[PDB]
RNA sequence: GGGAUUUUAAUAGCUGGCUAUUAAAAUCCCA
C-alpha cells in the first residue's frame, strides 16, 4: 500500500522513469505522466525505447500460504525431523558495476559437502520487449576482506551447467539419506536470492519412474524425479530453507561457530562457511537442547544392528565377568537399569545423567569417582566420557566413520541416528590409555546338540575338535560381531584380560 | 542506489511467482484461496470513448472498460520472469490493455484467465461477437 | 554494494500529534 520494498529495484543509471505503457508499476512511472488521482496520462512526448535496465532480485520473501503448496521455511522442530536433509549453503556475491549500481549477483556458491561452484555474473535485464536473465557487468567487493574474490571474477561457468552440477552433487549426497533437501543458511536473504537461480517450487510431486518423492525438476522434459532418477535434471524441486541466525544468535557466523568448535578452521571460502553454518545448527539443535521424543524411521539395518550390539554386549559382559573373578559391576549411562547378563552372579549398580526411572542414579562422570568405583567393573556401553578408568569394559563409536546412520557433527563429534539421535564426541585414542583393544573370541557353555578356530572358547575346542551346533553359533556370532565392528563401534577392556582364563570352566 | 519499484505487500506473491514451475497456476491459486491480488498497476485516465478492443497502441476504453498500461497487467513483467510467448516477446508491454469494469478487482488475473479474439481483437465473452 | 533498529532534515498527506517517501547520522548483520 505505502511501504516500498527493495525487491525489483530499478538498478539502472537512467535519470528518468519509464513511460506508462512500458513501466511495470505505478511507482516506476516518471512523474511527468502522473496526475492527482493516482492515474497516468498518455503524454505526446515520445518514448525512449530501446532500453535495458538491471532489475534487483534482493528481497524475496517465501512466506505465502497456499493450499496444496508446502511450507518451505520450516521451524526448528520440523528441521530436527529433517536432520538427514541438512545441507549447508553459503553464497558470496559480486556488486553490479558500470551500466548498473544497486544489486548483487551470486559469484561463488558453497555447500557443506565441501564443494564450491563459481558462476558468471548473471542478472535480470528489463527491455522494451520484455526481460532476459543474462550476464551483466560486475565487480568484486572492495576491501582487504574480499581480496580472495578477485580471481573468481575470471573463473565462472554458465548457469545452466552449474545448475546440473548442483543437482548431481545433491543427488550424490542425499540419495540414501532422505527424499528432501534442506538448505541450512546463516543469512537467508542473499542465499534465497541465489537459490532463485537453481530451485523450483510447487505442489508436492511423485517421481516419474518410481514411488519416491520427487526432489528435482527437468525443464526440457518438464518432469519430476527423486535423487535416484535425477540424471540430467537441471533444477532442485521444493527445497527446505533454514535460517540459523533467526534461532537466537548474536554476532557474525565465525564468532558463533568458533565459540563451540575448533575443528572447522580454514581459509575464507563459501564451502567453509556452509560447513560452519551446518555445524552451528547441529550444535544448536542436538548439544544445546535435547528433544528425546523425536523418532526417526529406519533406513538400512538398524533393527539387526541393535540386535547384534545386544548379542556382542551380552557375550563380552559374560566373559569379562567370568574372567578375573570380578564380583561387582557399575553400569554408567544406563537409561532404565536393565541388566545385560545374570548367569555369572555379580552385584549391579546403575547411573545416568537423565534417568527414565527413579531406580537409576543421577550422575555425571569426571574420573573423580574412580576411587568410588574401584571395587568393581565399570561398564561404559555407548557412554561418552573423556577419560575411562583402569578396570572397565567400554564400547565407543568411532566417529571417524560416516554412514547412513552417522552424520558429521560439532567439534569433531558425529550425530548417530538410530530411532533417536545422539551426539557423540570425537573419537580419541588417548581416552583409552588405561585400556587395551579386545581381540575377537566366542565363549559357549550350552551342551552340544567342519570348522577350525583358535579363539573359540568351546568344550569341543578343549577336546581338540568342533561340533556342528557350536560351529553354527560361532559363525552367527561372527556375522554379528562383523556387523557391529563395520558399523563403527570399538571395544576396549581392562589391561589384565586374556582369553586363556576362560579355559578354566 | 537505484529506484524502488514495488510495494512490500505484493512482495509475497511475486516471489512465489519467481519460484514456481507454473506461474499462472500459482497466481490463480494464490488469489482464489483468498490472497490479495496485485496492486500498483498503471491505470490511465481516458475519456471512455474508445473502440473497446482488448489490446491497443493507445487507450481505447469504452464506458464499461478501464485502460491499464500493458506492462503492469502482465504477471511476467511484474515478476520479471521469462515470458511463455514465442520468441520471448510480451504481447502486453508497450501497449494498453482494456479491462471490463466489473473485473478491475484483479487485472493481472483477468489477463491470465482470458485471451482476445483472433478475428475481432475483443476480449472473448466481453465484447467479442463472432458467432 | 544490500538490509535491520534508533534519531534528524526535507517533501506529501491525514486528524498539537501521526503516517509514508527521499536524504543524512549512529549501531549491527550480509557482500
Ligand atoms: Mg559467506
Ligand atoms: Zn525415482
Ligand atoms: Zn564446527
Ligand atoms: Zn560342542
Ligand atoms: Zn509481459
Ligand atoms: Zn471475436
Amino acid at each position: 500500500s505505502q511501504i516500498v520494498t527493495g525487491l525489483f529495484k530499478d538498478c539502472s543509471r537512467e535519470t528518468s522513469g519509464l513511460s506508462p505503457a512500458y513501466a511495470p508499476t505505478y511507482v516506476s512511472v516518471d512523474d511527468k505522466y502522473k496526475t492527482s488521482d493516482e492515474l497516468c496520462v498518455n503524454l505526446n512526448l515520445p518514448a525512449n525505447v530501446p532500453y535495458s535496465r538491471v532489475i534487483s532480485r534482493m528481497g524475496f520473501k517465501l512466506d505465502a500460504t497456499v493450499p496444496g503448496y508446502p511450507k518451505l521455511f520450516i521451524t526448528r522442530e520440523e528441521a530436527v525431523r529433517q536432520v538427514r536433509s541438512w545441507i549447508g549453503f553459503d553464497v558470496e556475491g559480486a556488486h553490479a558495476s558500470r551500466n548498473a549500481c544497486g544489486t548483487n549477483v551470486p559469484l561463488q556458491l558453497g555447500f557443506s559437502t565441501g564443494v564450491n561452484f563459481v558462476v558468471q555474473p548473471v542478472g535480470v535485464v528489463d527491455t522494451e520487449w520484455g526481460n532476459m536473465l543474462t550476464g551483466i557487468a560486475a565487480r568484486p567487493p572492495p576491501g582487504e576482506q574480499f581480496k580472495h574474490l578477485v580471481p573468481l571474477m575470471h573463473k565462472g561457468a554458465a548457469w545452466p551447467i552449474v545448475r546440473r552440477r548442483i543437482v548431481q552433487m545433491l543427488s550424490d549426497t542425499l540419495d540414501k539419506l532422505s527424499d528432501y533437501c534442506t538448505f541450512v543458511c546463516w543469512a537467508h536473504g542473499f542465499a534465497l536470492t541465489s537459490a532463485s537461480y537453481f530451485c523450483k517450487i510447487g505442489k508436492e510431486q511423485k517421481c516419474c519412474m518410481c514411488n519416491r518423492r520427487a526432489a528435482a525438476y527437468s525443464s526440457p522434459l518438464q518432469s519430476y524425479a527423486c535423487w535416484t532418477h535425477s540424471c540430467g535434471y537441471d533444477y532442485v524441486y521444493n527445497p527446505f530453507f533454514v535460517d540459523v541466525q533467526q534461532w537466537g544468535y548474536v554476532g557474525n557466523l565465525a564468532t558463533n561457530h568458533d565459540r563451540y568448535c575448533s575443528v572447522h578452521q580454514g581459509a575464507h571460502v563459501a564451502s567453509n562457511d556452509a560447513i560452519m553454518t551446518r555445524c552451528l545448527a547441529i550444535h544448536s539443535c542436538f548439544i544445546e537442547r535435547v528433544d528425546w521424543d523425536i523418532e526417526y524411521p529406519y533406513i538400512s539395518h538398524e533393527k539387526k544392528l541393535n540386535s547384534c550390539c545386544r548379542i556382542v554386549e551380552r557375550n563380552v559382559v559374560r566373559a569379562a565377568l567370568l574372567a578375573g573373578s570380578f564380583d561387582k559391576v557399575y553400569d554408567i549411562g544406563n537409561p532404565k537399569g536393565i541388566p545385560i547378563v545374570d548367569d555369572p552372579v555379580v552385584d549391579w549398580h546403575y547411573f545416568d545423567a537423565q534417568p527414565l526411572t527413579r531406580k537409576v542414579q543421577q550422575l555425571f562422570y569426571t574420573e573423580d569417582m574412580a576411587s568410588r568405583f574401584a571395587d568393581g567393573l565399570c561398564l561404559f556401553w555407548n557412554c561418552n566420557v573423556p577419560k575411562y578408568p583402569n578396570n572397565a569394559i567400554v564400547c565407543r563409536f568411532d566417529t571417524r566413520v560416516h554412514s547412513e546412520f552417522n552424520l558429521p557433527g560439532c567439534d569433531g563429534g558425529s550425530l548417530y541416528v538410530n530411532k533417536h539421535a545422539f551426539h557423540t564426541p570425537a573419537y580419541d585414542v588417548s581416552a583409552f590409555r588405561d585400556l587395551k583393544p579386545l581381540p575377537f573370541f566366542y565363549y559357549s557353555t550350552t551342551p552340544c546338540e567342519p570348522l577350525k578356530s583358535a579363539v573359540c572358547i568351546t568344550a569341543c575346542n578343549l577336546g581338540g575338535a568342533v561340533c556342528r551346533k557350536h560351529a553354527t553359533e560361532y559363525r552367527e556370532y561372527m556375522e554379528a560381531y562383523n556387523l557391529v565392528s563395520a558399523s563403527g563401534f570399538r571395544l576396549w577392556c581392562y589391561k589384565t584380560f586374556d582369553i586363556y582364563n576362560l579355559w578354566s570352566t | 542506489a537505484g529506484s524502488n519499484t514495488e510495494f512490500a505487500s505484493n512482495s509475497s506473491v511475486l516471489s512465489l511467482v519467481n519460484f514456481t514451475v507454473d506461474p499462472q497456476k500459482a497466481y490463480l491459486d494464490f488469489v482464489n484461496a483468498g490472497g490479495a491480488p496485485l496492486t500498483n498497476c498503471v491505470k490511465m485516465l481516458t475519456p471512455k470513448t474508445g473502440t473497446g478492443i482488448a489490446i491497443s497502441v493507445k487507450p481505447e476504453s469504452t464506458a464499461d472498460q478501464e485502460t491499464y498500461g500493458g506492462a503492469s497487467v502482465c504477471l511476467y513483467c511484474r515478476a520479471h520472469i521469462e515470458h511463455p510467448d514465442v520468441s520471448g516477446v510480451c504481447k502486453y508491454k508497450g501497449k494498453f490493455v482494456q479491462i471490463p469494469a466489473q473485473c478491475v478487482r484483479d487485472p493481472v488475473g483477468f489477463c491470465l484467465s482470458n485471451t482476445p479474439c483472433n478475428v475481432c481483437q475483443y476480449w472473448i465473452g466481453y465484447g467479442c461477437n463472432c458467432d
